[PDB]
């Protein structure tokens, strides 16, 4: 019943900071112990440091001294990781991790993109010809864009590809299997949102 | 900084088969926490104080060891168990994880469903022309794809990417992209997908014309 | 407090608890638990335990006075963790007045 809510994806220019926020919710535990872990490129994972959110009590992992700290704001059970001077290297997904004993969440992890680039928008292209159809989500910076179908009622026979990179803008695409027959006679749009920009957009698929 | 070796790196299993795969530490740990990781997913604690199940772990899961070596083992291999597993240690600071075992499930061979796109009016009315191709629910991963416009190759503007193994069929998935201004697309006419693959001994083609 | 004898520091043991979590927690916190104990003198007492009895009981009541002055606060957590680190270091302590001194 306890949960972890992670704040949403930054872009940072190289040479700022940012402050991402973990928060737990619902929890009932008087102590228990919070990890940070970066995820690289899909695979590699280091522990930066942890806290204990209920007296003081903070670790780090040498290699991370002088560029995390962490701290916890214990009024409203949110837990804080500040990230000074980045570069390139800290582009990563950062995840908190909650254990007490046997029990163990992990935060979904939020995004880091360091980069100088621009936030730029996608633009949704509807694919149009059991039968298939597709968004094409193309020309955005900076990841993620999450794709819906119906906002979720389409989730069968849905394959969402990871983007990737054209000359600093992303591409993905997401395409649908549907029955012969419920299309076009019922209503198909793709709903795709990037949380960068704040852009949320609803393209139906029509009949070419 | 007790460095954590996992091995085999890559693993490919039949559906009921008794896979295992090893975390080695270069010193002494007193327990060791294993960690599942699907595409898109946070890591999970699968398996933590060595042998303990977390929550919602099936049974057919187990780990043992001591010392410097630690394995986990799946008694009879599913098809929801295709996946990264980690293994981590809290003995010393800092704490590390192992750099992950990927396990898949061998299927029967599957051939890809193939559909191609023309560009939106929308795309052509600002700009450009990017016609995709979908390739999928296919089995093996091994594919290859040449587009054709008017019975000429093209490599240079075009994007692929692959979807990672399907947990409930453990197929795979591609899609290529292959990208043109609005005054090519308007130049040529026939427009070919075209991918090879072990199921078929004889290329598998999609087209339209403008 | 007159009637306490105190002892010179040493270090901390390392104390298992049969499960990661906990070993993990005492490793990180105990910095922050005794390096030295209160006990009375070693001709009020008949044997060993007892010593260690009272040597715990003093040394943890001192112990959490003195550090809720700083600032500090304990979970629970933290005394039953208390209660097994000065336990052992009593026992030291015993055998420094009883053998080595």
């Amino acid at each position: 019943e306890v949960q972890l809510q992670q704040s949403g994806p930054e872009l940072v220019k190289p040479g700022s900071s940012v402050k991402i926020s973990c928060k737990a919710s619902r929890n009932t535990f008087t102590d228990y112990n919070l990890d940070w872990v970066k995820q690289s490129h899909g695979k590699t994972l280091e522990w930066i440091g942890n806290v204990y959110p209920n007296n003081g009590v903070t670790g780090y992992n040498q290699k991370f001294r002088g560029k995390a700290t962490l701290t916890v704001d214990k009024s409203s059970s949110t837990a804080y990781m500040e990230l000074h001077s980045l570069t390139s290297e800290d582009s990563a997904v950062y995840y908190c991790a909650l254990y007490y004993y046997d029990v163990s969440y992990w935060g979904q992890g939020t995004l880091v993109t360091v980069s100088s680039a621009k936030t730029t928008p996608p633009s949704v292209y509807p694919l149009a010809p059991s039968v298939t159809l597709g968004c094409l989500v193309k020309g955005y910076f900076p990841e993620p864009v999450t794709v819906t179908w119906n906002s979720g009622s389409l989730s069968s026979g849905v394959h969402t590809f990871p983007a990737v990179l054209q000359s600093d803008l992303y591409t993905l695409s997401s395409s649908v299997t549907v029955p012969s027959s419920t299309w076009p006679s019922q209503s198909v749009t793709c709903n795709v949102a990037h949380p960068a920009s704040s852009t949320a957009v609803d393209k139906k698929i029509a009949p070419a | 900084q007790i460095v954590l070796t996992q091995s085999p790196a890559i693993m490919s299993a039949s559906p009921g088969e008794k896979v295992t795969m090893t975390c080695s530490a270069s010193s002494s740990v007193s327990y060791m926490h294993w960690y599942q990781q699907k595409s898109g997913t946070s890591p999970k604690r699968w398996i933590y104080d060595t042998s303990k199940l977390a929550s919602g772990v099936p049974a057919r899961f187990s780990g043992s060891g001591s010392g410097t070596s630690y394995s986990l083992t799946i008694s009879s291999m599913e098809a929801e168990d295709a996946a990264t597993y980690f293994c981590h240690q809290w003995r010393s600071n800092p704490y590390t994880f192992g750099g992950g075992t990927k396990l898949e499930i061998k299927r029967a061979d599957a051939a890809p469903t193939v559909s191609i796109f023309p560009p939106s009016s929308e795309q052509l009315t600002g700009g450009g022309a990017s016609v995709v191709c979908f390739l999928n629910n296919f089995y093996p991963k091994d594919i290859n794809v040449k587009w054709k416009i008017d019975g000429s190759e093209r490599q240079n503007g075009v994007l692929n990417s692959w979807t990672d193994q399907d947990s409930k069929d453990s197929t795979y998935s591609m899609s290529s992209t292959l990208t043109l201004t609005k005054d090519e697309y308007e130049r040529h006419n026939s427009y070919t997908c075209e991918a090879t693959h072990k199921t078929s001994t004889s290329p598998i083609v999609k087209s339209f014309n403008r | 407090l007159g009637v306490y004898m105190l002892g010179s520091a040493m270090s901390r043991p390392i104390i298992h608890f049969g499960s990661d979590y906990e070993d993990r927690y005492y490793r990180e916190n105990m910095h922050r638990y005794p390096n030295q104990v209160y006990y009375r003198p070693m001709d009020e007492y008949s044997n060993q335990n007892n010593f260690v009895h009272d040597c715990v009981n003093i040394t943890i009541k001192q112990h959490t006075v003195t550090t809720t002055t700083k600032g500090e606060n304990f979970t629970e957590t933290d005394v039953k963790m208390m209660e097994r680190v000065v336990e052992q270091m009593c026992i030291t302590q015993y055998e420094r007045e009883s053998q080595a001194y």
